DNA sequence: CTCACGTATGCTATAATGTGCTGACGCGG
DNA sequence: TCCGCGTCAGACTCGTTTATAGCATACGTGAG
RNA sequence: GAGUCUG
């Protein structure tokens, strides 16, 4: 994003930064669910070889 | 790389337990193979000592 | 001014921010959806009327008979939502439906003056939606979650790349109806449009365009612009459009009039372009070789001859033109096809089409979806027509045609639900238009795009669904039968249409068993937005781009709500102020902002309409009563944001809320919390079980009292008054004379539901609120309930927590909690759970529930009452017998040593065993109720007809009470009403009220008063009797249950857990931990004052966690309890009702720039005790999100309570008495106790029972099952050494039986030896391969 | 199989062997019966279409939907996926004397015990308590040691302390990624549900308290013992067989 | 692409010849005289018929192909039995065939477990009824009330409706339901214990009491004897043998009173 | 040794004679 | 175009709705 | 088989 966040927790986020933050935030947790699968068919892969 | 020499073990109870296990059977009928068990798989599989 | 509940006890607001919209009633989607499906309108397709005009008329096939719709009723409901949930049967009413059977002859041409039969015929029951938004399915409680789904309409997308490493965006139009098959135009790398009908093969475009009777030339007219060349003398012209050429390279000398202007092999520049449109430039001399390639648009022929010289869309020759020129044409019309903005695409495509005329494309179309069947002209004409052009296979929907409309530019919205032939061409068009440069791609995540359908369109299509079912089976019947004779109720089947809705409400993805843990786990579950189920996405379907937050979702979906799951981003929370347009688009309110003033106008804006307007922020700064403060106000436009000028922006956020969720408004400083942990935090707010007694939150929000009331789990006052009688059980409440209608008897009685099951087997209680002879108003909170306080949401129970290391004790979030906590008994929660008892009948006969229970101990059957049924009240543990049952046995061969134990006890028992219902191992409680359900031939037990005496003496005690508090309130009035014209005070009482019925007065308006309270009291007499018959027939009835089924006991018990290690706990941050330890008073950090802290958190879980609410949350929560604690303090001195009164309006009017003010005063001294007597337990605060309470509020709250501004003490350890080395934080965090008890999920396993065919140990807990040792777990084993342990877990732990058994007994035997097998899992491996006819042979040594 | 419903339930197996065995034995008929040969040959269809449903349906191009409209499930199909029966049943198992509950930590533990409670000790050891109680002569047969077991008797918890003591258990948890993702412990019997971890291996099992679960099993044999306490001890898997650095570290 | 048996096998009815009146005639006369040709022509010719009624009698019991094959076996015993002398048109009659031949189908194949006709004809009239009840009465039929319209037995009318319920698929619910023919490993052990225990409680009691109680019950001896049978052996009593059995049990009965069981090992 | 009970194969006659849910995953070989 | 792959345990719930003729002889086993 | 969940 362009226009980055000038403000920190201590002095508070308003609903414009949050909602940005919202788009990192969930692709993340995504992430951990949907991704975490080609890592562990990974594992099955080399464990069979060796 | 890792998949196709996963495959290409001589022992099919290995092939077939990995993945492609139709296909796996297909073959090992018709070339009347031999699995002899010398693989750690293969003995988990009869419940043997590793 | 507030209201009588808010004057009991008044939260603290820091906002600063004036609402200017309330928070609607949060439960409005699924009503309104609902209420449209039933309700009846006679022009407004919506639900019913819709489904039945849309199907009816249904005539034969021979076209004499037709069965047509008059109109519908639902009956009303056989059982009440109570009698439903307890026998388990489906709340619903039956629809009764008016039907004409109409006949005409044969012989007279339309003469329909011969059968008119007209019947109201039962078609189902529909079930219907309760007050709160919810099903009861079979006696279950549950939601059907509203849906979201692409709109219909057009979309025109295109794959950025993927297909062809060329990497050619291929650009494409869908076409998507309601209701009908796809139609899908699509590019090839070639630039060849294609026709994919229903997403089949592919087919050229043009072949369409024949199917719908177009010409080559017509089709060509309609996508070319035409090119004209005269033929002057010898040399060759052409007629010049000045721009055409634009940004092309000139290819021969372009010469106009005598004078050249461009220069052969030069780009033609602006200049050059606005030179020649000046000059009025019409003819320009060109050479002949600039036309060989020039496609030819008309047909033309020899007019001598009378044969084609050249066909339509044919390329043109220098020969072709010379023939032209001899025949006698001097004007050729030629395709204007310049690449980059006019592609030549419908051209190559007439080239790529192997069809000619129209019969031929409807032939090629018919071969597609049919391939192999021979076509016919009458099936190609039929199918085609059938496809996008019949009224009933295709419908847009309106909002199809409006999204359609709109997306090609129109100007009307409404329109025909069937494809146009200018539609598909409009369409084709624009797709072109999109492949040329000019129009763009839309969004399919946009929710534009994306449209809500609740529960009313849903109930309303597989009501369709049934009907079109019936449809067949009436047209079948109608068309064999003998048509006078026969009636239309013989050909309608009811059971089709019950089956299609029963399948909807019962088997559907979408109805699910409510969530009820806790108020706001209802309230949310009930506004879920699903894009999964039936015609929506899969989790296999679902990317990366769908699951993420869209801009739109700004104001409509929260964008901190969501599963963190598999469902991630599919499943979304509604907003807060969001709601469905009349079409189903979301929609959010927005402040009208005209001439820079901002009004109190207000307007909902969709998706689309809202990319339109700039609409500031609603942190943005109002100018005291007119206009913005600040010159550039900071908004957002073209889903984008940055700062403007006072004079473009239109609109304005209503809320700062209206961003966020119900869930996440109840989170207090959610400005300073991480969105992960946020999330986590309103979806653990669900979970939060309601404990004993309900606390309210120190540190709220405000959304607190809404969600309590809208959730319906509170009884709330409609019509206000006095309270005339309070009990643990009812509140009546005698009505004020202004809302007091003078018809029916002016007194309200709420009924209390006390101490009932939940679905997830938590505690529904209802407690009185209000006091005897208190005055309330509409909307006032009359009883509380299960995690409610007075009227203010109350999920779990506020703590005294300091931020600090323990010897461990809190090392992984882990939770070091006080004694204090639980001799308090907070967190200590209620659960009930329903276990029963089935007798059925076998082949060998039936099951008996007798107390004479073979091989039964006295103290188990002492507990078992004369049936064999246990007693109310009676205390039990895992093993002690609830119901006894015994199931016949046939001959039993039994063995010697079975023969031998039989002989010496001679207890043979008769013929039967033991199949008694006993309390599950390890769980204990109190037997609370007992339910027995029997069919209506059988002799009732003894014990189910003392239940029925309590049941009808109990009713009749209610009914007779109903009456009673009727009478006597209705002739309380008539006493009024008579003194009126009529002083009769002391005379009237002293003869009996039951000989009133000959008072009256004289002929005025006052004696047609006294004959309605007259008409009034006998209409309740005689209602009486009726409802009394009633309750006796539903209690002496007997129920029809499962086939087999004789009767069943259902035995409740109640169990009363207290809070434990192992137990999970979180805050409202997404702040978790599991308790560690509990803690004697005396070791527990205590204060300088001596004050023991209850809860010991990790400081280490809070700067890695970055939910800094958490921290925020305490320091505010402290400085509240500091104020609780001045004013239990001046409370226990009694002290003066004026100085009270002064350091309580001091104290409410505290905050910088504070929203709320609290004119104390007006506040009688009596109503000033009762508050600070509710204020002492800590003086409530509400912090909106992001217009929260500010870090200097909090410190300057803090000083009125004479506590630090750093909110940090000084603590000593209760062991040591030592001081700890630094000041420590602490102060009062609202703490919920999760669902997940360690009661619940503790197991254990030696040896059980065993699967069927692998032979394997069973898997879970309920089914006594041995945990998974999973290829990974073994993978571990495999590392080390461990083949010993590694094989045991594959033989004798699992599948070889021989060894397992042999292995126990060695074990009982202490050889610890293991003597190894075969798995039996393999053996069947091996059967289920030969089974496939492959020799799988085992080769010996 | 009879449910309790007194209704049936069976494989689709069956259903598929029912189509074969009718088609196969329709066929005989219309043999019998000399039937012309496109009734014969619409049967010879269906026949090949019978089995190739029970060998491998769905193969053979739209597979047959039984009751729900789900594909009837083959006998390559018990085979072949994932949950066939090589990944499911045989790579890896259910398996008897295992346990589960919540973590929480144990800091005053050393680093080879685990907080174990008393009630899950008592089922995984039952056999081992039989034996010592028969051993005693306190229990005169095994139906009677079940029923002292059963009412809990304060004589069977010191004998049930004597057979766990020096015996080692497994704990595992989810997901298992590394070797250490399963270590060996000497329990330590505990009142309460939940199991107690010592923090320094909450590394390897990637444990944080705040609701995780874990396995227990227990090995019998002494082969079992051994290798438990030899090679799959805490105390003796310190360092990371990825790198040379410990994992068991301070936090 | 025509890979389908359905389609192939419609698409080979279609290329067949429609029959007519005087044609139907003709071929039925040498078809009952016994024509080859004709027999064929005849069944060949009315397939189209068995599809008809095959067609809306799918989504019943078995596919359409399945209910076209059985539908047309009607076809074959339908020309066997046609009555070429009677003016009444074969369509007519054949219709009756293939309905019947269909239906009995349906009704055998379509349920794992046989099914009697007798039974499933029965059901029928149950259901017709609940029909016409359910027009009339807006809720649905109990069983009493179809029972009391029929004035059959209320125990029938639920046999009935009691077989009308249909089997479910294991394939998963085979996981959550376990062996109950097979006994667990502790119940096994149970009984080695016992068998163990009663060798060892034979050479405890005396010689004679042991051999008359152990032979009877079948626990020493092959054939578990009653009190007279047991004379087959050397006993050869009536009175001296029921005298001896309760003596070896009484003796036994102290045995377990003293090791520790008797009541304890009563509730078991 | 005989009859009842359970189960099955039989025959009836206006003419009728051509089918038919959910769609869209993504990477590699 | 076709077909081979896609992490590891745990909790709970639902589900297996619908259809068709009547009466005579013939075939076959079981019970008293 | 479709759920709502905890890592
Ligand atoms: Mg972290
Ligand atoms: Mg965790």
């Amino acid at each position: 994003i362009e226009t980055p966040i000038t403000a920190n927790f201590r002095e508070g986020l308003n609903v414009l930064q949050y909602f940005i933050s919202t788009h990192g935030a969930r692709k993340g947790l995504a992430d951990t669910a949907l991704k975490t699968a080609n890592s562990g068919y990974l594992t099955r892969r080399l464990v069979d070889v060796a | 790389g890792i998949t196709k020499a996963s495959l290409a073990t001589e022992s099919f109870i290995s092939a077939a337990s990995f993945q492609e296990t139709t296909r796996v059977l297909t073959e090992a009928a018709v070339a009347g193979k031999r699995d002899e068990l010398r693989g750690l798989k293969e003995n988990v599989i009869v419940g043997r000592l590793i | 001014v507030y209201s009588y509940t808010e004057k009991k006890r008044i939260r603290k607001d820091f906002g600063k921010r004036p609402q200017v919209l309330d928070v609607p009633y949060l439960l409005s989607i699924q009503l309104d959806s609902f209420q449209k499906f039933i309700e009846q309108d006679p022009e407004g397709q919506y639900g019913l009327e819709a489904a039945f005009r849309s199907v009816f008329p249904i005539q034969s096939y021979s076209g004499n008979s037709e069965l047509q719709y008059v109109s519908y009723r639902l009956g009303e409901p056989v059982f009440d939502v109570q009698e439903c949930q307890i026998r388990g049967v489906t709340y619903s009413a039956p629809l009764r439906v008016k039907l004409r059977l109409v006949i005409y002859e044969r012989e007279a041409p339309e003469g329909t003056v011969k059968d008119i039969k007209e019947q109201e015929v039962y078609m189902g029951e529909i079930p219907l939606m309760t007050d709160n938004g919810t099903f009861v399915i079979n006696g279950t409680e549950r939601v059907i979650v509203s849906q979201l789904h692409r709109s219909p309409g057009v979309f025109f997308d295109s794959d950025k790349g993927k297909t062809h490493s060329s990497g050619k965006v291929l650009y494409n139009a869908r076409i998507i109806p309601y209701r009908g098959s796809w139609l899908d135009f699509e590019f090839d790398p070639k630039d060849n449009l294609f026709v994919r009908i229903d997403r089949r093969r592919k087919l050229p475009a043009t072949i369409i365009l024949r199917a719908l009777n177009y010409t080559t030339e017509q089709i060509l007219d309609l996508f070319f612009e035409k090119v004209i060349f005269e033929i002057r003398d010898n040399k060759l012209q052409m007629e010049l459009v000045p721009e055409r050429l634009r940004g092309e390279t000139a290819s021969f000398d372009i010469e106009a009039n005598g004078k050249v202007y461009v220069e052969k092999g030069r780009r033609i520049t602006a200049r050059h372009i606005r030179q020649l449109e000046k000059d009025d430039v019409k003819l320009i001399e060109v050479p002949v070789e600039y036309i060989a390639g020039k496609v030819v648009a008309k047909d033309y022929i020899d007019e001598s001859t009378g044969e084609l010289i050249c066909a339509a869309n044919m390329e043109l020759s220098l020969d072709l033109l010379a023939k032209l020129s001899q025949s006698g044409h001097k004007r050729i019309e030629t395709l204007f096809t310049n690449d980059l903005d006019h592609g030549p695409y419908i051209s190559e495509t007439l080239r790529v089409d192997p069809t000619n005329d129209r019969l031929s494309a409807l032939v090629e179309i018919y071969r597609m979806m049919r391939p192999g069947e021979p076509p016919t002209r009458e099936a190609a004409e039929s199918l085609f027509e059938n496809l996008f052009f019949s009224e009933d296979r295709y419908d847009l929907s309106a909002v199809g045609r409006m999204k359609f409309n709109r997306s090609l530019l129109r100007e009307e919205i409404e329109g025909s639900g069937i494809l146009s032939k200018d539609d598909i061409i409009d369409v084709m068009k624009k797709l072109i238009d999109i492949r040329n440069g000019k129009g763009e791609v839309d969004d399919i995540d946009h929710l534009g795009n994306r449209r809500i359908r609740s529960v009313g369109e849903m109930a309303e299509n597989q009501f369709r669904v049934g009907l079109v079912r019936v449809e067949r089976a009436v047209k079948e019947r109608l068309s064999l039968g003998d048509l006078d004779t026969l009636m239309p109720q013989d050909m309608i089947n009811a059971k089709p249409i019950s089956a299609a809705v029963k399948e909807f409400f019962g088997s559907s993805q979408l109805s699910q068993f409510m969530d009820q843990n806790n108020p706001l786990s209802e309230i949310t579950h009930k506004r879920r937005i699903s894009a999964l189920g039936p015609g929506g996405l899969t989790r296999e379907r679902a990317g990366f781009e769908v699951r993420d937050v869209h801009p739109t979702h700004y104001g409509r979906v929260c964008p901190i709500e969501t599963p963190e799951g598999p469902n991630i981003g599919l499943i979304n929370s509604l907003s807060v102020y969001a709601q469905t347009n009349e079409y189903g688009f979301l929609e959010t309110p927005y402040r009208k902002v005209t001439d820079g003033v901002v009004t109190d106008e207000i307007h909902y804006l969709s998706a689309i309409e809202e990319g339109n307007y700039v609409i500031a922020q609603a942190n943005s700064n109002l100018d005291e009563e007119g206009h913005f403060v600040e010159d550039l106000v900071t908004c957002r436009s073209k889903g984008e944001s940055s700062l403007f000028s006072r004079d473009q922006v239109d609109y304005m956020d209503v809320s700062t809320q209206q961003v966020v969720s119900v869930g996440a408004s109840l989170i207090p400083f959610l400005e300073h919390d991480d969105a992960n942990r946020a999330l986590m935090g309103a979806n653990m707010q669900r979970q939060a079980v309601p404990t004993l007694r309900a606390d309210k939150p120190l540190v709220g929000t405000g959304m607190e009292r809404a969600v309590a009331v809208d959730s319906g789990v509170t009884a709330v006052a409609k019509r206000g008054g006095v309270v005339q009688y309070v009990d643990a059980s009812r509140i009546v409440i005698k009505v004020n004379e202004d809302e007091m209608y003078p018809g029916e008897a002016g007194i309200d009685i709420y009924n209390l539901t006390k101490y009932t099951r939940s679905n997830q087997n938590t505690c529904i209680n209802q407690m009185p609120c209000v006091s005897l002879g208190e005055p309330v108003e509409r909307g006032d909170v009359l009883a509380d309930g299960p995690s409610t306080d007075l009227g203010e949401l109350a999920l779990g129970q506020n703590m005294r927590v300091a931020f600090m290391p323990w010897n461990g004790y809190n090392f992984e979030d882990s939770i070091l909690v006080s004694e204090r906590v639980v001799q308090e008994d907070r967190f200590t929660t209620i659960h009930i759970q329903e276990l029963a008892c089935v007798s059925r009948d076998t082949k060998l006969g039936p099951e008996e529930i007798t107390a004479d229970i073979p091989n039964v101990g006295e103290a188990a059957l002492s507990k078992l009452d004369e049936s064999g049924i246990v007693y109310i009240g009676a205390e039990v543990t895992g093993g002690d017998i609830l119901v006894g049952k015994v199931t016949p046995k046939g001959e039993t061969q039994l063995t010697p040593e079975e023969k031998l134990l039989r002989a010496i006890f001679g207890e043979k028992a008769s013929d039967v065993k033991d199949s008694s219902l006993r309390v599950p191992n390890g769980v204990s409680g109190t037997v609370i109720d007992v339910q027995v359900f029997t069919r209506d031939g059988v002799e009732k037990d003894k014990r189910a007809l003392e239940i029925e005496e309590m049941q009808l003496k109990q009713a009749k005690k209610d009914l007779s009470e109903e009456l009673q508090i009727l009478e006597a309130g209705l002739f309380s009035r008539i006493r009024a009403v008579l003194v009126a014209g009529g002083v009769e005070a002391e005379k009237l009482d002293k003869l009996p009220r039951d000989r009133w019925l000959e008072l009256g007065l004289t002929d005025e308006e006052k004696q047609n008063q006294l004959e309605q309270l007259a008409e009034q009291y006998d209409e309740l007499k005689h209602e009486f009797e009726k409802k009394l018959e009633a309750k006796r027939r539903k209690i002496t009835q007997g129920d029809d249950l499962a086939p087999g089924v004789l009767k069943i006991v259902k035995v409740y018990l109640a169990v009363k857990r207290r809070i434990q290690p192992g137990d999970k706990m979180a805050g409202r941050h997404g702040n978790k931990g599991v308790i560690s330890k509990i803690n004697p008073i005396e070791d527990m950090p205590y204060d300088e004052n001596g004050t023991p802290v209850d809860i010991v958190l990790n400081p280490l879980g809070v700067p890695s966690r970055m939910n800094i609410g958490q921290i925020l949350e305490t320091h505010l929560g402290m400085a509240a309890k500091g104020i609780g604690d001045k004013i239990n303090a001046m409370l226990k001195q009694q002290q003066e009702v004026a100085k009270l009164r002064e350091f309580i309006q001091r104290a409410y009017d505290l905050g910088a720039d504070v929203r709320q003010k609290v004119d104390l005063s007006t506040f009688s001294d009596e109503e000033v005790m009762r508050l600070a007597e509710n204020l002492r337990k800590g003086m409530p605060i509400a912090t909106p999100v992001f217009d929260g309470a500010k870090e200097a509020e909090i410190k300057e709250l803090l000083k009125l309570g004479d506590l630090p501004t750093s909110g940090q003490i000084r603590l000593y350890d209760g062991r040591t008495g030592e001081q700890f080395e630094r000041p420590v934080t602490v102060g009062y965090m609202y703490m919920l106790k999760l669902n997940h008890l360690v009661d619940d999920k503790m197991h254990a396993r030696s040896t059980g029972s065993y699967s069927l065919v692998t032979q394997q140990p069973l898997g879970g807990k309920a089914q006594f099952g041995g945990q998974r040792f999973g290829e990974m777990e073994v993978w571990a084993l495999e590392a080390y050494g461990a083949a010993y342990t590694l094989q045991e877990m594959l033989t004798v732990k699992s599948d070889d039986v021989n060894g397992r058994t042999k292995m126990y007994k060695n074990i009982v035997d202490g050889n610890h030896q293991m003597e190894p097998g075969m798995p039996e899992s393999f053996n069947v491996l091996l059967k289920e391969i030969r089974s496939l006819g492959i020799n799988i042979e085992l080769e010996d040594e | 199989v009879p449910l309790d419903g007194g209704r049936f339930a069976t494989s689709d197996l069956n259903d598929l062997y029912r189509r074969v065995i009718n088609r196969n034995n329709r066929l005989k008929r219309l043999l019998d019966l000399a039937a012309p040969d496109i009734i014969v040959r619409n049967e010879k269809r269906m026949l090949q279409e019978a089995v190739d449903a029970l060998l491998d349906n769905g193969r053979r191009g739209r597979a047959i939907t039984g009751s729900n409209k789900r594909p009837l499930k083959s006998l390559a199909d018990m085979i072949k996926g994932k949950q066939g029966r090589f990944r499911q049943n045989l790579l890896g198992k259910r398996v008897d004397y295992s346990g589960r509950s919540v973590i929480t930590v144990g800091p005053y533990l050393r680093l080879h015990q685990c907080g174990l409670p008393k009630k899950m000790a008592l089922e995984l050891f039952k056999p081992f308590i039989y034996g010592k109680l028969e051993l005693r002569g306190l229990a005169t047969t095994i139906k009677a040691a079940k029923k002292m077991v059963e009412r809990e008797e304060a004589v069977v918890w010191d004998i049930l302390d004597e057979v766990i003591r020096e015996h080692p258990v497994l704990l595992n948890r989810a997901p298992t990624l590394h070797r250490l993702g399963i270590q060996a412990f000497e329990p330590v019997l505990i009142e309460g549900k939940a199991i107690q971890l010592h923090p320094l291996v909450c590394a390897a099992y990637n444990a944080d308290f705040d609701g995780d679960q874990m396995a227990v099993h227990v090995p019998l044999t002494l082969e079992a013992q051994l290798e438990a306490r030899a090679l799959m001890m805490s105390t003796n898997n310190i360092l990371s067989p990825a790198n040379g650095e410990p994992i068991i570290v301070p936090s | 692409r025509v890979l389908d048996a359905t389609q192939l096998y419609l698409g080979e009815i279609g290329y067949s010849p429609l029959l007519t009146a005087e044609e139907e005639v003709y071929f039925a006369r040498r078809a009952l005289r016994g024509d080859v040709a004709s027999r064929r022509r005849m069944i060949e010719s009315n397939l189209r018929l068995v599809v008809k009624i095959a067609r809306r009698y799918g989504n019943r019991g078995l596919a359409l192909l399945d209910l076209i094959e059985e539908g047309n076996l009607g076809l074959i015993r339908a020309v066997e039995k046609f009555d070429p002398e009677r003016g009444f048109r074969f369509s007519t009659y054949a219709t009756w065939w293939i309905r019947q031949t269909i239906e009995r189908a349906i009704m055998n194949q379509t349920r794992t477990i046989r099914l009697p006709i007798h039974i499933v004809k029965e059901l029928n009239v149950y259901l017709r009824t609940a029909r016409e009840l359910s027009h009339k009465l807006d809720h649905e039929p109990s069983a009493e009330e179809i029972a009391e319209q029929l004035d059959k037995p209320v125990d029938d009318v639920s046999r009935m409706l009691r077989l009308n319920e249909r089997g479910t698929a294991v394939d998963a619910l085979l996981d959550i339901l376990a062996d109950e023919k097979e006994n667990g490993p502790e119940d096994t052990t149970q009984d080695d214990d016992m068998k163990q225990s009663i060798v060892k409680w034979l050479f405890e009691l005396n010689a004679k009491q042991r051999e008359v109680l152990a032979r009877r019950f079948g626990l020493l001896g092959y054939e578990a004897a009653t009190l007279e049978d047991v004379g087959r052996e050397i006993g050869l009593t009536r009175e001296r043998v029921r005298q001896i059995q309760v003596e070896g049990l009484r003796r036994l009965r102290e045995i377990l009173q003293t090791q520790g069981l008797n009541i304890e090992a009563l509730f078991l």
